[PDB]
């Protein structure tokens, strides 16, 4: 009926870490490679998304006991959720207005059909849109916007993670932080829990579509050659 | 391999 | 005394070539992580070299005999030239007023001081831009500027050639083409073509000292992340 | 190897 001592303590490192690693100004925006509206898009988009990429690290490396992960473990959870927690932190600048994701100026301003001349498909970007539409009408706390990431990071059926034991038992606590968060702060939230635990079935299948494009891209090497070292190392299928 | 990922992971 | 039919064919061809490769307007440049005067120059600079590099490439392809030579042969010669032949290139922007590289704006105006925030020492800057300067007093013709850039990348004493006798025979044909064209075609040139092949000699030195800098910045992942595909396909010491 | 650079080659 009341949050435990140490189930706060969790939310507050989570929130910190989260202001931490977002940067609400988008100043930094300025340095990507310019957008262009061929594959127009990809050298921006693909230095978005390896800003992004490093970012997630950063709050993964804040959450308690992901840096007590072996290192292979940490690389593995890391190679697979990425594009999840970047779909899931942009929500912050998803708008239902415009139906887009607005980063501060109207040339960090991304339409559906500016990621498309980025080499991806309706396949892909039907659904993402669909989901950050669904996920912005949950409305949710930041307290609750910082545990899904943090549980979707902690997820134990990845492709590689061996500690299956001890990522299982973080992301239980983390849930059980979550589950008692909504009850005791969050008003008229009995059914919110399980519309989260669904948003994350959803990141798989967005995570499975993602990949199978980026696949595609990275075969063809005048495309591949406009990606970064960070992007082709952790999208990429090399296994520790 | 991983270089980038280990150099960040610290 | 005169220069033959077939050798003027090759002249015309490499100058094409060079028109192709080289754009006077350096319009191009917008695209590239913009300067930041850490490293502040080195994303920057290396989306320049990066560019550059592509555009050498397809200046080579327009060397006749460089497309018949083998797919390893042409990797070979540009992994180790590419270098020098951006070195080379770039004496078509430097200026002995401002004593560095002019390319149209302002902010793609290159000083010593923008090289070292990219990574590098006066011990590579101090031969380079004195190669400039002495490189830029020569008043090369476009037909000689253009036939050393073949030149240098036509050599066979390159690690890694394997036909050797097929590229020297290329290298000769174009030296005695430069060594007529300045006879015939350069008033005032009896000592020019001696001093050419110097230059060559230093862009060897050059080379030597870029790559000991290079390999130090490339053994960093916090720097070499910001180096992009391709640079890193083509500066790197991977053996086909 | 040089996946790029064979790219370009054509
Ligand atoms: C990334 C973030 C932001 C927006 C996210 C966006 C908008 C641009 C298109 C993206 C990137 C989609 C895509 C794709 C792709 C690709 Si590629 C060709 C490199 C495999 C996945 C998320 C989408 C802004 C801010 O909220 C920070 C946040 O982190
Ligand atoms: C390149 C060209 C131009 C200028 C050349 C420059 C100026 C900037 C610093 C450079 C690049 C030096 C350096 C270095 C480095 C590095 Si790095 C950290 C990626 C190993 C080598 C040549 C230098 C402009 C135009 O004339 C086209 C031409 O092609």
């Amino acid at each position: 009926h009341m949050l435990s001592d140490e189930q706060m303590q969790i939310i507050n490192s989570l929130v910190e870490a989260h202001h931490k690693t977002y940067d609400d100004s988008y100043s930094d925006f300025v340095r990507f490679r310019p957008p262009v509206r061929r594959l127009s898009m990809l050298p921006h988009l693909a230095d978005l998304v390896s800003y992004s990429i490093q970012k997630v690290i950063g709050f993964a490396k804040m959450i308690p006991g992901f840096r007590d992960l072996t290192a292979e473990d940490q690389i593995a959870l890391l190679k697979s959720s990425a594009i999840e927690i970047i779909m899931l932190r942009s929500n912050q600048s998803f708008s239902l207005e415009d139906m887009s994701w607005s980063c501060g100026g109207p040339d960090f301003k991304y339409c559906i059909n500016d990621v498309t001349k980025a080499g991806h498909t309706l396949e892909l970007l039907e659904p993402l849109v669909k989901f950050q539409v669904g996920l912005k009408k949950l409305k949710l706390h930041e307290e609750e916007h910082v545990l899904l990431m943090a549980i979707c990071l902690l997820s134990p059926d990845r492709p590689g993670v061996q500690d299956h034991v001890r990522i299982e038992a973080l992301q239980d606590r983390l849930c059980d932080v979550l589950q008692a968060y909504i009850r005791i702060q969050h008003p008229g939230g009995r059914l919110l829990y399980a519309k989260m635990i669904q948003k994350l079935a959803d990141l798989r299948s967005l995570n499975e579509e993602h990949s199978k494009q980026y696949r595609s891209l990275s075969f063809q090497p005048e495309h591949s050659m406009q990606l970064t070292p960070l992007v082709l190392e952790v999208f990429g299928s090399e296994v520790s | 391999k991983h270089k980038i990922l280990h150099r960040l992971l610290q």
